[PDB]
């Protein structure tokens, strides 16, 4: 969503990094979401 | 062109219902010389799921605690009424059926409950089946020493509770319940014959419950039924639902399961009657010649696991000859299973007629036959209700040892 | 609310006849 | 059927399963020779003495023909006869050939419930438990309701295998089915969830 | 109880009220007058709304109540896509054929039409 | 159904039940006729004669 993407790059502008990370429930794989 | 070419109930027995909530759709109650019914009026077309044939409002019901402590839904017995201290007083594991006595004598002595006008709709003392009602000599006719000690420890204990609780010095109002042991015990039958118990949901409160529920306590018993009862817990209505995709014929009976995985002998202690094709019924063998159960199931297409053995009448065509007394007697007769080893057809032979032989050693027990019985009940003309349950008892009994003889038959030639 | 909990043989063997 | 047709019949078909039961399939064939020398038709029960013998001695190919010598012959096959052929096939590990076979009983409207129980506990028990699971899941979202101990038995052996996937997918249509899952079948997936390192 | 008289015909008693319900008198009567009524209910759609109460009765939890019914509807789209969007509403037909699964009788999708439309081009038009 | 030689007292009693034409008589079942009164049983096959030979 923009509204959300829009928000990581303004946080990116202070050095912080917002990751959204998906942990799968069958086999435990996390997966980095394209943010 | 249009111009060239059992009884209904009476019709107040529906209304009394209707005007409370009851509704039924698409079948008529009607009576005949055996009791009510509840019939398909019209072809009731199968649908994706399961319809809606009866409603019946909790409000109409009489409803008891399967478990201790003892509260009535809808509670309808006062706070300091002494009918609480005498359902209080009884065994909660065998007196089941005392306490719903107790409630339906109860019942009946008030104005306003529902049950004294559907009172007058339930089979009377020489009319209702129970064993409970049955003489020393209709408990002669069944042929069953087992059964026979079972009802005479019922009638005892029925008996003792009324002259425990309805001595002399009891209040007005109790006496007039149970003037007499007769009327108690009638009750109890009427307890036992009728009650249904389910597990519902009643607000917030999920309980197990002794129910006597009007208008379904008329549908009749099937090891097949085509019909199921279900609480729903939102508006508190017990629902008859017919099976889903299952078509109904206009005429047909709507019944219901009362007893799954019961004996005839069971049935008959209950609800005092017994049916031939019950799919459970068992007979003593010795266990010394077995025969083969894959090739007996396969050859009269009984399929599924031993626990839900069915048979599929679509890969027969015309045989009606398997019907639930061949599925009792899969799982009655002795048999031997080695996963896929074939069974030699002389050794099954010399097997089949051992069976048959101790099949007809107990036929022989009984002085009088299956037939001769059947014609004992046509000449009847003043036999009690329970003589001729008695005698349908044992007759059904013969005729399910005489269809395990017809079906070793089939099957001893039908593996060749 | 609507988001919770997650929201051939016997073919080709035939009798010749 | 005459009376001297059922004595040729049954000393026919004694001999025919007295060479089954002892794992001759040549001696199955040539009984059968035999009943077409005297004009007998064998029928469906003579060719499931011929699969038999042939399956008692681990022998898929040969099965498989006596099979297609049945269907050729217009005999329809009993369902005792493709419940050997199927069992046959889970302990060689043959899943696309019980799953062959499985189709074959529901075209000839058979009730294949009870082979396909047979077949997964087959795949299981010969080892070849990534064959069970794919046979156990297209049976149970087929609709088809398994027994009480095969969904303890597939739950628990996935999850000895470190399995979590096929373990939570079998559970899940446990519930579908009506069965509820119960302390044994969580302690399952737990042994296998508490060493993700995800708490 | 089992009786049969000369000619083998069993005689029973039959069951009676032998008893007074004055709600029998009361409550099986009708009003003569809701011809009106009745008919713009159905104009308004107010009987698919006892559907949906009818319906939700028999439901546990109205949230999976209202996601089997999008799930439903959503496989009626993908089988036949042409034939929704228009007179017929993919979930108005969701309803009806739930409501038909009871055993109950309700035209399909509870699409209705006026019969007194003055031919092609004729909207008509609502006083509010 | 005045075309039909019906005697007078059936005539009568088709029009006092508002039955005017052939196809209303053909759409009426043996069954309602009865119900309607002075209308009978010994009637129908008169009735159903005359039918019978047009
Ligand atoms: N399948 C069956 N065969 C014979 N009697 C049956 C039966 N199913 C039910 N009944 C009878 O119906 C009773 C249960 S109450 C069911 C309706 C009953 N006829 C009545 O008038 O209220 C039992 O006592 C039994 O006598």
């Amino acid at each position: 969503p923009e509204s959300f993407r829009l928000l990581v790059r303004e946080l990116r502008s202070l050095a912080l990094e917002l990751n959204h990370f998906l942990v799968s429930e069958k086999n435990f794989q996390i997966n980095r979401k394209e943010v | 062109f249009p111009l060239f070419q059992l009884e209904s109930a009476d019709p107040d027995f529906y209304k009394i219902g209707y005007v409370r909530r009851v509704r039924a759709y698409g079948v008529e109650f009607k009576e005949g010389p055996d009791g009510f019914g509840i019939y398909a009026s019209k072809d009731i077309e199968p649908r994706r799921r399961a319809r809606v044939i009866m409603e019946i409002p909790h409000e109409l019901m009489i409803t008891i605690r399967q478990k201790h402590p003892w509260m009535f839904f809808p509670d309808i017995v006062p706070i300091g009424h002494p009918i609480f201290d005498i359902i209080n007083s009884t065994d909660p594991e065998r007196d089941w059926d005392l306490r719903l006595a107790c409630l339906l004598l109860f019942s009946f002595d008030r104005e306003d409950h529902f049950w004294r006008l559907y009172g007058d709709f339930l089979p009377a003392a020489d009319e209702c089946s129970s064993l409970l009602l049955a003489t020393e000599e209709d408990l002669a006719e069944l042929q069953d020493p087992q059964l026979v000690s079972t009802i005479r420890q019922q009638q005892k204990r029925v008996l003792e509770f009324w002259e425990k609780n309805w001595h002399s010095g009891v209040p007005l109002k109790i006496k007039r319940l149970a003037e007499d042991a007769e009327r108690f015990i009638w009750a109890v039958s009427i307890a036992q014959t009728r009650c249904i118990s389910m597990k519902t949901r009643i607000g917030a409160l999920v309980q197990d419950l002794n129910m006597m529920i009007p208008y379904a306590d008329m549908l009749n018993h099937s090891f097949e039924p085509n019909c199921f009862l279900h609480w729903r817990p939102k508006d508190r209505i017990l629902e008859v639902m017919s099976n889903a995709g299952q078509a109904i014929k206009k005429g047909e009976e709507m019944t219901i399961n009362y007893m799954p995985g019961q004996k005839n002998n069971m049935l008959m202690e209950r609800y005092g009657f017994s049916t031939p094709v019950n799919p459970w019924d068992a007979i003593p063998f010795s266990g010394d010649s077995r025969i083969h159960l894959n090739s007996f199931l396969s050859v009269f297409n009984i399929f599924g696991l031993p626990e839900e053995y069915y048979h599929d009448s679509e890969l027969s065509g015309d045989d009606s000859f398997v019907d639930g007394a061949v599925i009792a007697a899969a799982r009655t007769l002795p048999t031997w299973s080695d996963i896929d080893l074939p069974p030699i057809p002389s050794a099954e032979r010399k097997a089949v007629k051992e069976l048959q032989d101790e099949c007809r050693k107990m036929l022989a027990e009984y002085p009088t036959t299956s037939e001769q019985d059947q014609k004992l009940l046509d000449s009847l003309s003043e036999a009690r209700t329970t003589f001729a349950t008695a005698v349908k008892y044992r007759m059904h009994r013969k005729m399910f040892i005489g269809k395990i003889i017809k079906a070793l038959d089939i099957y001893q030639e039908r593996l060749l | 609310g609507t988001g919770f909990n997650k929201g051939d043989i016997l073919f080709y063997h035939r009798e010749f006849c | 059927v005459s009376a001297l047709e059922r004595s040729l019949r049954l000393t026919f078909m004694d001999e025919l399963m007295e060479r089954a039961r002892n794992r001759d399939p040549s001696g199955v064939s040539e009984v059968i020779y035999d009943m077409i020398a005297a004009g007998l038709s064998p029928g469906p029960r003579s060719f499931h003495g011929l699969v038999v013998a042939h399956a008692l001695n681990g022998d898929e190919q040969g099965a498989m023909h006596s099979l297609r010598k049945e269907l050729g012959a217009g005999q329809r096959p009993l369902p005792e006869t493709m419940i050997a052929l199927v069992r046959l096939s889970g302990s060689k590990g043959n899943a696309q050939r019980g799953l062959e076979l499985l189709a074959a009983m529901e075209k000839l409207n058979y009730d294949i419930r009870q082979a396909w129980l047979i077949l997964v506990e087959e795949l299981v028990r010969t080892n070849h438990l990534e064959e069970a699971n794919k046979v156990f899941l297209k049976g149970a979202r087929g609709g088809m309701r398994a027994t009480d101990q095969l969904y303890d038995l597939m739950i628990e052996e996935d999850c000895k295998a470190g399995d979590h996937s096929n373990a939570l997918d079998i559970s899940y249509e446990m519930e579908a089915a009506g069965r509820f899952a119960t302390t044994f079948h969580f302690n399952c997936l737990l042994s296998v969830q508490a060493t993700c390192g995800i708490p | 109880g089992i009786q049969r008289d000369d000619n083998g015909r069993r005689i029973w008693r039959r069951r009676t009220l032998t008893k007074k319900d004055d709600m029998l008198r009361y409550k099986l009567q009708r009003v003569p007058f809701v011809e009106e009524q009745v008919r713009k209910i159905k104009e308004v759609g107010k009987v698919m709304t006892m559907d949906i109460e009818r319906l939700l009765l028999s439901e546990d939890n109205r949230f999976e109540f209202v996601n089997s019914v999008a799930a439903e509807a959503t496989e009626y789209v993908e089988k036949n896509r042409d034939e929704y969007g228009g007179t017929k509403k993919a979930i108005f037909h969701v309803l009806s054929n739930r409501v038909n699964d009871l055993g109950f009788d309700r035209p399909e999708a509870y699409a209705e039409s006026d019969p007194y439309k003055p031919g092609p081009g004729y909207l008509k038009e609502y006083y509010t | 159904i005045d075309q039909l030689e019906l005697p007078p007292r059936i005539y009568n009693c088709l029009k006092k039940s508002n039955i005017h034409t052939l196809l209303d008589l053909l759409n009426n079942s043996q069954e309602d006729l009865i119900k309607m009164e002075h209308f009978h049983i010994e009637d129908v096959k008169k009735l159903l004669d005359i039918l019978e030979k047009k």
